[PDB]
RNA sequence: AUGUGGAACGGGGUAUUGUAGAUUAAGCCUUUGUUCCCAAGAUUU
RNA sequence: UCGUCGCAAUGGUAAUUCAACUUAGUACGGAACCGUUGAUUCAGAUCAUUGGUAGAGCUAUCAUCUGCCGGAUAACGGCUGAGCCAGAAUCCGUGCCAGAGCGACG
């Protein structure tokens, strides 16, 4: 069938298979967000839209809580395209690094020496001509700009400190302006909330929840409402128009086999697979939908905090 | 006047027409046209039970719409209703006022399980006096009778001077 | 969940929300009488 | 904004979460949490139930 | 594979049942707390 | 040699039906286009809430969320007078699932 066969995704990333229609017109921007399926929480979203049965309905359903926030944006990867597919022209990342993608890139981190960019990270600060050498050669020939952008394992709170590194491809803007905002966002962090509200329905991809002798199988759930950026960090990440009161995501004490996301989140209101502190792949739609219940918003009126496990109601 | 809504005719149970006010989309814009520039047609939806003349009765000036409305709806509903067509919230046995209460601005005649305060509430607020009694056998009057100041209630608005009726209502 | 007792709200279908109302199952009164119809906008 | 206050616990009850015994004239006792629930289908006495806050005001 | 080092507990928080108490994360959180140990060896390129 | 990030040859594939309202009591007793609101079946996910299981976890068409647009066509109707156009739940692609041959980088 479609997902037929079963087969369990080996990657811990929700690689996507497509990425959004990239377009010169639009500004350089990126079509993703690395999130880490938090939790979830029944933040209730008034759905005023006139002529809709639920009209002003509290919609108290799970926004699965999908940790997201600043990830590490290295570099860009070169990506020309040839008779044979699409090739990766070159790939060069900025002179900075950090100990995360380090660890990303070997196994050993500790026990290794830490050679990982060791003389790369030389060359790319004292041979900066190489650099843009190379730089303008991707810029003339590649016909797509794989934006290399690790994530914040380590920064974040989390046991991996393994920075998850994604090629995300530059969404839309010219050569010259994805080059130019890759050389902005070089060795930058980029926040998953600068990048997308999380405020409608998107297009999150990702493994699922491993049970046991099945699941964690990629996945993509099209059309995946969400709710509103979880801001772990922020007191105020459940707080909404009628709950607010610095309402905290995570449940009361802490979610269940995760916590408090250190960092923002992509809370969905709907499903999301995945599981605690599974890293998810929230992305743009690669196609287009003007539905107009896509486009009305409904208002997250108001949210849940109880400390489920526990008194599953007792929200304080 | 034989308003055409949707299937159901049901135009008084939808649109408690009350005194000076109407309590009503295109028969309720129909209401707010005739009926709504004189009587103020405030269209009642009570938190989903957009029926008025089933929850919703009372002359204009306390109009005893129910207390079932939520208070988002209650609180719109009042804060819209002015002095002479605030929206009194019924809570007692009339909490479906509008068809429990015959609204009309000289007797808004409520239904005889309805307790007294519930009378009280459209005799005072409302300035309609609310007789507890079944119009026709029916208990709730508004529903039976079409009350006026001069189910056919839930059938036809009938406001001071109207009787608006609804898409296929019984002639 | 019609589980409030006394289709959808008010609604039977041939349930009082949620709620159930009545029912007249075998042939009781309960669902059948719907207090007797009449009343609010059985009249 | 007012919420159901629980029946069994005299506490407001959370949205959703929590119960409430709703009988056939819809009683809807409330309850504080699941505990409470179990107190809200039993239609335990708030006074009685010592977590229930109307004990400590008892 | 010498430091948010981790691992353990000591826990706290957390709740459950329950009439406050104990378990108190176990796939509840979390620790300015404590100690332990640390490529340590073995093995393949 | 190890490791990271990717390419996609190829194989599979998915959505389905109905009701109501607006059109409109209009066109001509009574429609249809469009749009809107929801339901049926099926598929993939999730456990915030509720139920079950003895708080947790698991799980429920007992709970919740999600489930498209391009090309080429058949019948058939047109254009000039073969070559083109319009045209189906059909077919091939987009998308989704798996990744055998390969790319970039340390």
């Amino acid at each position: 069938l479609g997902f037929l066969p079963r087969k369990r995704a080996s990657r811990q990333r929700g690689k996507v298979k497509a990425f959004p229609k990239d377009d010169a017109s639009k500004p350089v921007h990126l079509t993703a967000f690395l999130g880490y399926k938090a939790g979830m929480t029944h933040i209730v979203r008034d759905l005023d839209r006139p002529g809709s049965k639920m009209h002003k309905r509290e919609i108290l359903e799970a926004v699965t809580v999908i940790e997201t926030p600043p990830m590490v944006v290295v570099g860009v990867v070169g990506y020309v395209e040839t008779p044979r597919g699409l090739r990766s022209l070159t790939t060069v990342w900025a002179e900075h690094l950090s100990e995360e993608v380090k660890r990303r890139f070997y196994k050993n981190w500790f026990k290794s020496k830490k050679k990982a960019f060791t003389k790369y990270a030389k060359k790319y600060a004292e041979s900066t001509q190489s650099i843009n050498r190379e730089l303008e050669r991707i810029k003339k020939y590649c016909s797509v700009v794989r934006v290399l952008a690790h994530t914040q394992i380590r920064k974040t709170p989390l046991a991996q400190k393994k920075a998850h590194l994604m090629e995300i491809q530059v969404n839309g803007g010219s050569v010259a302006d994805k080059v130019e905002w890759a050389r902005e966002h070089f060795e930058k962090t980029v926040d998953i909330k600068s990048t997308f509200e999380q405020n409608e329905m998107i297009d999150v991809i990702g493994v699922t929840r491993g049970k046991g002798n099945a699941g964690y199988m990629h996945r993509t759930q099209l059309n995946s409402k969400i709710y509103r950026i979880g801001a772990g960090d922020d007191a105020k990440n459940a707080s909404t128009d009628f709950d607010a009161t610095e309402k905290r995501i995570t449940p009361m004490g802490g979610f269940v086999r995760y916590g408090v996301v250190e960092n923002d989140f992509v809370m969905l209101n709907g499903a999301t697979p995945g599981p605690v502190k599974r890293v998810l792949t929230l992305r743009k739609s690669l196609l287009t939908h003007t539905s107009r219940k896509a486009l009305e918003p409904v208002s997250l009126k108001w949210i849940d905090t109880a400390s489920k496990f526990g008194h599953g109601r007792f929200q304080t | 006047l034989r308003a055409q809504f949707e299937n159901s005719n049901e135009i008084g149970v939808f649109s408690n027409l009350t005194n000076s006010y109407a309590l009503v989309e295109n028969f309720y814009s129909v209401f707010e046209a005739e009926l709504g520039d004189v009587v103020p047609v405030v269209h009642t939806t009570i938190g989903g039970t957009r029926i008025i003349g089933r929850l919703t009765c009372g002359n204009r000036k306390g109009l005893l719409v129910p207390s079932s409305t939520t208070d988002n709806e209650l609180q719109h509903l009042r804060n819209s209703l002015p002095d002479p067509v605030k929206i009194q919230r019924v809570d007692e046995r009339l909490s479906a006022l509008g068809n429990i209460v015959a609204c009309n601005d000289y007797v808004a005649l409520v239904h005889p399980d309805i307790e007294r305060e519930t009378e009280e509430i459209i005799a005072d607020v409302l300035d309609v006096e609310v007789f507890r009694q079944t119009v026709a056998g029916n208990v709730l009057t508004g529903s039976y009778c079409a009350l006026s100041n001069q189910v056919i209630g839930a059938g036809l608005v009938v406001n001071d001077w109207c009787a608006f009726a609804g898409l296929d209502t019984t002639a | 969940i019609m589980n409030c007792a006394d289709a959808s709200c008010g609604d039977m279908v041939l349930v009082v929300r949620n709620a159930g109302v009545i029912v007249n199952p075998k042939g009781e009164m309960k669902g059948s009488a719907i207090t007797g119809p009449v009343a609010k906008e059985c009249a | 904004m007012r919420v159901h206050t629980c029946y069994f616990c005299s506490g407001p009850v959370y949205p959703g979460h929590g119960i409430m015994f709703v009988r056939n004239d819809s009683k809807v006792f409330r309850f504080c949490r699941s505990k409470c629930h179990k107190n809200f289908k039993m239609k335990r006495n708030p006074r009685k139930v010592a977590w229930t806050k109307a004990y400590r005001k008892a």
